[PDB]
DNA sequence: ATTGTGGGTCTTGAGAGCAAAAACCTG
DNA sequence: CAGGTTTTTG
RNA sequence: UCGUCGGUUCAGCGACGAUAAGCCGAGAAGUGCCAAUAAAACUGUUAAGUGGUUUGGUAACGCUCGGUAAGGUAGCCAAAAGGCUGAAACUCCGUGCACAAAGACCGCACGGACGCUUCACAUGUGGAGUGUGAACCUCUCAAGACCCACAAU
């Protein structure tokens, strides 16, 4: 069972006003980042603690005997439970679970030095486990979201009789997971309420689970932003990138131009020390950012989605961990990792396997007479095979190699 | 007002023994820093229910509580270290009551401190610069059977030959420097902080 | 422009996206 | 009692 | 040329705002100003003398939370309360259900038409999907590299 997410738009809450319902999530959210860093507060004290009892008496202490409970988690909820009191005591414990499973996952990492203490940022997520949230469709075709934000003390401090309800703006591909959410299709998982600062919106993010030979080869192209290419088929395809280079023209001018000015003097940009100076290229960045995640998205979709148009139940690509050293591709300084990121899920959506291979001599080596050349590619855009004399896009021909099956160990008894 | 040199070979000694004394300095140096940062923790009274008396501050107590078990560091580097720690703890004491920041750590390659006492530099006929750095303590000179001052070759030239030789000079003062090790680079540096007018 | 120092951000990765029992409120 | 709703802990 | 709204991200379209790369308000760890020299390390028989620079209170240049322009909306009855009516956002028509200023309303459902883009069959017919087009797992934290201020050059 795979977890996805998806965002609907809190428009208005019902029974209360907007001051009421921005003042609670404020706070709430005060709560959760105090939640967090205390909770992993205290996972350090233990174990700083944990070791000096080893050094003293020669084993672990045992924190039921201690804490009073047996894991760090009892002890934090015990210890947050005072301060933390406005918050739902569901959200408040998923919180601190948080804190503390980031803290134990990664604690040799932080006891060799390798790893910093986790510290939390003011505009977190408040968390909302999976039964704090319940969604109604209204007859006239409304969604209500009714969340448990509060707890008993919070509900009679700010006299909230019930569950806090609030209009959600359910259309498009949201109606759709929510609609089947409603039908029981997709259950609901522990899920979060954010706030986009850009457009001053709160969002509920409901993340949701549920039930979900031929081999392509993927190349990041030199002259063509992505290629891929099949085996057992001669099949092409391709995704340039005109949008990519114009955008980039843009942004690059916009960045060059922002940082020009920034060093002019300016009065009331200038007055705050910081957040003002960096709004501006914070804004300008923050579209470079999700333009590239929308780009990665439509790329990943096309890949797939002419995996199961060739029927390929394979996907293989790039290992970039040794690319970044050559880093001389069609896209400069992209987003390689989200992009596959964004290809291994959506392939497992599909249903197929995805493996990454070591880019050793792919573009070097023809897919042909199988043949690797250091000289063999003569130009920057056409693939000429001597051997052979094979004449092909040099893309082409890379993908052709990552799409064939054990192409990497190929190539590595090639080489020896 | 910082300046690094990074340092070919130590002039006393060989390359495998040096480092093997800078990564255990480099050892004592972050248990300290830990250890200062739990102690500073526990002397602002941020302790928990089921978790000392006599001493000024709790640099003091850090200290004392340290010297045992860091007897490799010079006695000036251990203070310099626990003063570093204490310090980040007294700076960022609000927000770890309020639970804004957690608490403070501190890097493995962590930077090995000498404090103004333990650096010095001179210049060869040669044209080698040589500087002369106190690193470890009497327990740990019969131990490891070395010399106080370590000599090292450090490549200077460019800023760095003027900066050096304006410490040479007497124009720049040496104040308390760092030795710090680069894995991508994988080199031994010196970084010297000079103060003047 | 190049080495560093003192304060902030990209691109890579990783982990996650709780469950059960009981007391309180409610019906 | 009955059933959600919090709360607390493994 | 850049933004705002029209559900989410990137484009388009409609209507708007730009001195917003703009202006402004309060609190507060850095920085500065007062007292104030605490740890710790040395030389030195000790003494003594050095480097070292701590603890509180202030301000606010820098710092932390903020504010600030941006689509459009139909009136009566009733002493009043309340009632009736039913305006306005990304195709049109009909019905039904909603709704009197409003960060919170302009919506939804069904049926028909029109347009689009996909398939199937012999330009045409049938079937499918959708109303500007394409997509629509994110959050958190760390690491490595990048940005701003400073010293030498
Ligand atoms: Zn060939």
């Amino acid at each position: 069972p795979m977890i996805k997410v998806y965002r609907y738009e809190i428009v208005k809450p019902l029974d209360l006003d907007w001051k009421e319902f921005g003042t609670i999530l404020r706070q709430l959210q005060q709560e959760t980042r105090f939640a967090l860093n205390k909770a992993t507060q205290l996972a350090w004290e233990w174990m700083g603690f944990s070791s000096d009892y080893k050094d003293n008496h020669g084993e672990y202490p045992k924190s039921k005997d201690i804490l009073g409970y047996t894991n760090v988690h009892g002890y934090a909820y015990h210890t947050i439970k005072t301060k933390a009191y406005r918050l739902n005591s569901g959200n408040l414990s998923q919180t601190i679970k948080r804190a503390t499973d980031r803290f134990k996952a990664y604690q040799k990492e932080i006891l060799r030095g390798d790893m910093s203490i986790p510290s939390y940022k003011r505009d977190i997520p408040l968390d909302l486990i999976k039964e704090n949230i319940s969604v109604n469709r209204m007859n006239h075709g409304d969604y209500i979201a009714s969340l448990s934000l509060l707890s008993n003390p919070a509900k009679q401090e700010m006299n909230v009789k019930r569950k806090i309800s609030v209009i959600i703006i359910v259309r498009g591909a949201g109606k759709t997971i929510m609609d089947r959410i409603l039908s029981g299709e997709y259950q609901v998982s522990a899920s979060q309420i954010i706030h986009d600062d850009r457009k001053n919106k709160w969002y509920l993010n409901i993340s949701y689970d549920f039930e979900p030979n031929k081999i392509m080869g993927i190349a990041l192209g030199v002259a063509v932003a992505v290629y891929m290419a099949f085996q057992h088929t001669p099949a092409r395809y391709k995704l340039e990138g005109g949008e990519i280079e114009n955008f980039r023209r843009q942004v690059e001018s916009r960045r060059i131009s922002m940082l020009r000015q920034g060093k002019y003097a300016g009065g009331a940009r200038g007055g705050h020390g910081r957040d003002k100076r960096i709004k501006p290229i914070e804004q300008l960045r923050d579209k470079i950012a999700n333009f590239r995640d929308t780009t990665n998205h439509r790329y990943s979709r096309y890949i797939v989605d002419m995996a199961i148009k060739e029927g390929c139940g394979t996907i293989q690509m790039e290992d970039l961990t040794n690319i970044r050293d050559i880093g001389s591709r069609f896209l400069q300084n992209w987003t390689y990792y989200d992009l596959q990121q964004k290809i291994i899920y959506k392939a497992e959506e599909a249903g197929i396997k995805v493996i990454k291979i070591d880019p050793q001599y792919t573009s070097q080596r023809c897919s042909e007479c199988g043949n690797i050349d250091s000289g063999n590619r003569i130009g920057q855009a056409i693939f000429k095979c001597r051997a052979c004399g094979y004449e092909a896009n040099a893309d082409y021909n890379a993908a052709r190699n990552i799409a064939i099956p054990n192409i990497d160990k190929i190539i590595a008894e090639s080489i020896k | 007002k910082v300046y690094r040199y990074e340092i070919v070979k130590p002039l006393d000694l060989d390359w495998k023994e040096f480092g093997t004394i800078l990564r255990q300095l480099q050892q004592e140096t972050r248990f300290a820093l830990n250890k200062a940062t739990q102690l500073a923790w526990e002397w602002m009274g941020f302790s928990s229910d089921y978790k000392i008396l006599g001493y000024t501050n709790v640099h003091g107590y850090a200290y004392h509580t340290i010297k045992t078990k860091a007897y490799r560091l010079n006695s000036g580097n251990l203070s310099q270290t626990i003063k570093r720690a204490t310090d980040r703890f007294k700076a960022y004491q609000k927000e770890i009551l309020r639970g804004d920041m957690s608490i403070p750590s501190y890097k493995r390659d962590i930077p090995l401190d000498l404090i103004k006492e333990n650096i010095s530099v001179n210049r060869m006929n040669h044209g080698d610069y040589i500087a002369s750095l106190s690193l470890l303590s009497n327990p740990a000179k019969q131990e490891m059977n070395v010399k106080r001052k370590i000599s090292v070759i450090i490549i200077v030239r460019g800023a760095g030959k003027t900066i050096m030789d304006r410490i040479l000079s007497g124009e720049y003062q040496v104040s308390a420097s760092q030795i710090i090790h680069d894995d991508r680079k994988n080199k031994w540096y010196l970084n010297i902080s000079y103060d003047f007018e």
